[PDB]
RNA sequence: UGACAGACUGAGAGCUCUUUCUUGAUUCUAUGGGUGGUGGUGCAUGGCCGUUCUUAGUUGGUGGAGCGAUUUGUCUGGUUAAUUCCGUUAACGAACGAGACCUCAGCCUGCUAACUAGCUAUGCGGAGCCAUCCCUCCGCAGCUAGCUUCUUAGAGGGACUAUGGCCGUUUAGGCCACGGAAGUUUGAGGCAAUAACAGGUCUGUCAUGCCCUUAGAUGUUCUGGGCCGCACGCGCGCUACACUGAUGUAUUCAACGAGUAUAUAGCCUUGGCCGACAGGCCCGGGUAAUCUUGGGAAAUUUCAUCGUGAUGGGGAUAGAUCAUUGCAAUUGUUGGUCUUCAACGAGGAAUGCCUAGUAAGCGCGAGUCAUCAGCUCGCGUUGACUACGUCCCUGCCCUUUGUACACACCG
């Protein structure tokens, strides 16, 4: 039931693009980093987006990845 | 002495009787709403319209009429309450003004579809994220039918409906029936606050550009 | 409606002094606020002024708001002034 | 204060159990309460942590949280 | 001998808190008075 | 010289009322007054349930209207003019002030 | 004292105490009354009047400021109305008022300022002395 | 225009009449026009509401295909609660719905506090007692607090499937496990698309077209009666058919809400006294976290009595009387007291609701309200059995397929 929707998925890819090196594997630091690169309207949605940037960055740190274009 | 429950209801009912009284008269004036403020030693009734010279009458004759009968009716100390007439900063963003404009066109004898598209493009040209207009009644034929004119964006569910949609319903008494008018106008995110709301849509995001140093 | 000249005269005194007036739908209350009348004479002579368009009547959802109009001030001027 | 009869007995249970370890944490030893806690926890987990369970609100169309008025077709 | 302050209807009337509205005219004016339907 | 003056605040609005509440507190804290507040009072919740239909037909469906009412209290050890010298800032729309002289 | 002893077994002791603590007056309506509107039969026990006293001599001991309109509630209970649903029912005040009257005359309780009925200085003694006389 | 007595009439309605006063151009008479109508038509309408339909569905622009209706987009597949995603791809890029959102509940010995909330300490005061002090329970006040654990209400914090494991196009996601207040979107609700229905509502609305009537009224007002009537069939329910109980003691634990000058105390009503109950008289408190009320709720828990008996289960029916509400109690408003003691022995064919503080049990508050709650909307209290599935019955969504159906298989 926790399938991440388009907004969480799309923002998560897009937010990595603009700030890749600035991110990490920590969910809470990623939550805080995500706090000061955007303006959002709910903390539940923030954790969802930061949740889809944390492990996504393992699969990025592990191998290649789709539309997101890392310099 | 009166308690808090009876107090808050008393203020609320006063607003409704006032606002539903400011529609009987300022119908063909572009009345859009009323701000009932209560200052020390004075209580404000900030009427606001899209045609201010009409509500004032000549040299403030009509406003004299209005303040005094409000004075008398709702038992205020004389010289207590006042009425004021502001102008609406935008006309297209207020469905009350647009519904009444559309009503007066249909009453006068403008063709129905000429009126609805005229309203629709005005509201959009006024800066709205979207507009929606519904007319329902007997047009040219005894069986009733409903026409819907839509433009731009429009939401219908969730909490943000309350803080982004300005909607009005007005009856029209065209001969041989009643055509009801629904004007649903969608506002745009305006941080200044004067035209549109201040918070954005709940699922709108802005990823700030990554400045380089 | 049979209003006395006395009862008639007290209606329109208030009209000049203030300009506005307000009754309710409440029939035969026997004491109008702000004046002395059983509320039927006021209501049904406002209708006489409204029929002859000396008052502008916003029926105000059965709550009877009235504003005296220039057409009738001149005519009501020639009765008690 | 509050609750019923049974709920209070389950309450005093935690009050007694928790109050001991808080006293032990603050005044005896921090590792002399690790023994105490695992006595309480290996028996029942609800002598330290409450039940979040509460009275689900009533909704209309019936006189219960889930129960609905009996339905008749003819 | 108690009717709606809005329409003068004798049925479905709400004296609670001293509104004296019928159950329908109230619903028509509910948000204006300030009764928010939070739930 | 130094009295017991109580300011009572009620409103329908959480955010709006705490705008005024804190301003009064910071108003008088800039005067180093004895400001004992805010004492926060149980929120009253007026309620009406009405049938949604105008005709009593269909699945009987009910809407629960309600109103939150918030109750705030401030204590000032001050004078009847020091209370009014402070409480002259712009009172935000609708917020109810009813300062009285306590015992 | 009072709280270390069973609020039941103790009142048996204090019900045996107002028998043999000299004596007092006793209504010429005692043996007929049902003590409440909703009761079905009058109290079964013959020496119920002192048990009601002993049970209600601890009320003021363990509280303060109870009138008759509150003492009615303390002994009221459910009421079965036959066909219609059952409710709460408030018991009678003639019994409750008079128990107070007797213990007033005997120096266990007194009338209370600020309203109500308040325990005596020396009545507290015996309710604590006989309390000590319970296992 | 208004009236005396009597007739006439329930009527102290002057309604009409006897008679002769009284008001003074207000009116009355006819033509015409208005007005009112809980009168008709929801198959003339608006608005609102329900329902199709609680599911996941709907639609442009440009481009492609077809003479055209139409189609594609909107999908083979995996996944999801979801047209939600991964992807696919003659489509590309968008709009609604879904989600997000909003509200109460579940954690915060961290923050702002708080005598209209309240512990904690100390001063005294009462008692018990190895007793003099100490130990214990209690009541009253304060510059007692390096008071806010408990209560209120603001801020924000916290959960994101985050970490681990197996599964999987090793994608989206699935199952689990330590931790945690919390891992069905944590719980429950609010809002909620397109297209429709000849769905309901003209009896909510001086919302409303047309028609009917408009002074001997379908207008209004008053008296009285009816909506409640009883051979019978139906639906939601209350109380039971008892011992896992009835009664009578003793014992004592909530939460949500509520108190319109209510007139000379008055809505909620404490405390005193009278009274067997019912109910009175008295002093008062509160426009309320302040008084009612920290709402001393019931089931429950104890201790006896009953003993398989239509019994003391059960409480219909009815007789006598008393008290309260109201202008009025009759076709018993209701609450008492005594007496009367019915059917009912777990309910045939059928059939409803329901998956954890849930079902079921128990009581309380609010709406209506002068009085009446077997109702509805909320609240808390005790608190399970079962299942963790399927498409069998009843239905819903999508695809493929057949149709002689299109008011559409009730064809
Ligand atoms: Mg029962
Ligand atoms: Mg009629
Ligand atoms: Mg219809
Ligand atoms: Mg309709
Ligand atoms: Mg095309
Ligand atoms: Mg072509
Ligand atoms: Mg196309
Ligand atoms: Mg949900
Ligand atoms: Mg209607
Ligand atoms: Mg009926
Ligand atoms: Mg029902
Ligand atoms: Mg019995
Ligand atoms: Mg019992
Ligand atoms: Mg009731
Ligand atoms: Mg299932
Ligand atoms: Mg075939
Ligand atoms: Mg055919
Ligand atoms: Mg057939
Ligand atoms: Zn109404």
């Amino acid at each position: 039931g926790r399938v991440r929707t388009k907004t969480v998925k799309k923002t998560s890819r897009q937010v990595i693009e603009k700030y890749y090196s600035r991110m990490t594997l920590d969910f809470h630091t990623n939550k805080k980093v995500l706090e000061e690169v955007s303006i959002l309207q709910s903390k539940r949605l923030r954790n969802k987006v930061a949740g889809f940037t944390t492990h996504l960055m393992r699969r990025i740190q592990r191998g290649p990845v789709r539309g997101i274009s890392l310099k | 002495q009166i308690s808090k429950k009876k107090k808050f209801v008393s203020d609320g009912v006063f607003y409704a009787e006032l606002n539903e009284m400011l529609t009987r008269e300022l119908a063909e004036d572009g009345y859009s709403g009323v701000e009932v403020r209560v200052t020390p030693m004075r209580t404000e009734i900030i009427i606001r319209a899209t045609r201010t010279q009409n509500v004032l009458g000549e040299k403030g004759r009509r406003i004299r009429e209005l303040t005094s009968v409000v004075q008398k009716r709702f038992n205020f100390l004389e010289n207590g309450v006042e009425l004021y007439a502001e102008k609406v900063v935008n006309r297209g963003l207020c469905a009350i003004a647009q519904a009444e404009s559309l009503r007066y066109k249909l009453l006068g004898g403008l063709a129905v579809r000429r009126a609805c598209y005229g309203v629709l493009r005005f509201v959009m040209e006024s800066g709205a994220k979207g507009c929606e207009v519904i007319v329902s009644g007997k047009l040219r034929a005894q069986r009733a039918k409903s026409m819907k004119f839509k433009d731009g964006y429009m939401i219908s569910s969730g909490q943000p409906v309350n803080e982004y949609i300005d909607a009005a319903v007005r009856h029209v008494l065209l001969r041989q029936g009643v055509l009801g008018i629904k004007v649903k106008i969608m506002l745009d995110w305006d941080p200044k606050g004067k035209l549109g709301p201040t918070t954005p849509l709940p699922d709108l995001v802005t990823i700030h550009p990554p400045k380089e140093e | 409606m049979i209003i006395s000249k006395k009862n008639r005269n007290e209606i329109c005194k208030y009209l000049f002094q203030e300009g506005v007036l307000y009754a309710k739908k409440d029939y035969n209350l026997a004491k109008h606020p702000q004046i002395d009348v059983p509320n039927l004479q006021v209501i049904k002579l406002m209708q006489s002024f409204k029929s002859k368009e000396y008052v502008r009547e916003t029926f105000s959802w059965q709550h009877y708001y009235w504003y005296l109009t220039n057409d009738g001030i001149e005519f009501l001027r020639n009765f008690l002034n | 204060r509050g609750g019923g009869k049974t709920s209070q007995i389950y309450s005093i249970r935690q009050a007694i159990a928790k109050s001991l370890v808080a006293y032990y944490q603050k005044y005896v030893d921090e590792a002399a309460k690790k023994e105490v806690k695992e006595i309480f926890a290996r028996y029942d987990r609800t002598l330290l942590v409450a039940d979040p369970r509460r009275c689900e609100p009533k909704k209309f169309g019936g006189r219960g949280a889930r129960a609905r008025f009996q339905k008749s077709y003819r | 001998s108690r009717v709606c302050r809005v329409c003068g209807n004798s049925h479905g009337l709400i004296r609670k808190y001293g509104l004296m509205c019928c159950r329908q005219c109230f619903r028509s004016n509910a948000k204006d008075i300030g009764f928010i339907k939070y739930r | 010289v130094q009295h017991r003056i109580r300011i009572t605040l009620s409103s329908k609005s959480v955010k709006n009322l705490e705008k005024v509440c804190s301003d009064l507190v910071k108003g008088a804290k800039e005067k180093q007054l004895k400001v004992k507040g805010p004492v926060r009072m149980p929120t009253k919740v007026l309620n009406i349930t009405t049938r949604k239909s105008p005709c009593g037909e269909g699945t009987n469906t009910w809407d629960r209207f309600e109103m939150r009412v918030h109750k705030r209290v401030i204590d000032l050890v001050s004078s009847p003019d020091v209370v009014k010298q402070i409480t002259s800032i712009t009172i935000e729309p609708g917020v109810e002030v009813e300062v009285t002289i306590s015992d | 004292t009072v709280k270390d002893v069973n609020p039941h077994e103790f009142v048996k002791a204090y019900s045996a105490h107002l028998k043999r603590s000299g004596k007092m007056e006793l209504p010429e309506w005692v043996d007929i009354v049902k003590t409440a509107r909703f009761k079905e039969l009058p109290p079964s026990d013959a020496d119920w009047y002192y048990i009601r006293a002993a049970s209600m001599a601890r009320k003021i001991y363990l509280r303060q400021g109870i009138g008759i309109g509150g003492f009615q509630k303390i002994y009221g209970g459910r009421q079965r109305n036959g066909s219609r649903p059952p409710h709460f029912c408030k018991s009678s005040g003639a019994v409750s008022r008079n128990i107070l009257q007797e213990l007033q005359k005997m120096g266990i309780i007194d009338v209370d300022p600020k309203g109500g009925r308040l325990i005596t200085s020396q009545g507290r003694r015996d309710l604590d002395q006989v309390a000590g006389t319970v296992p």
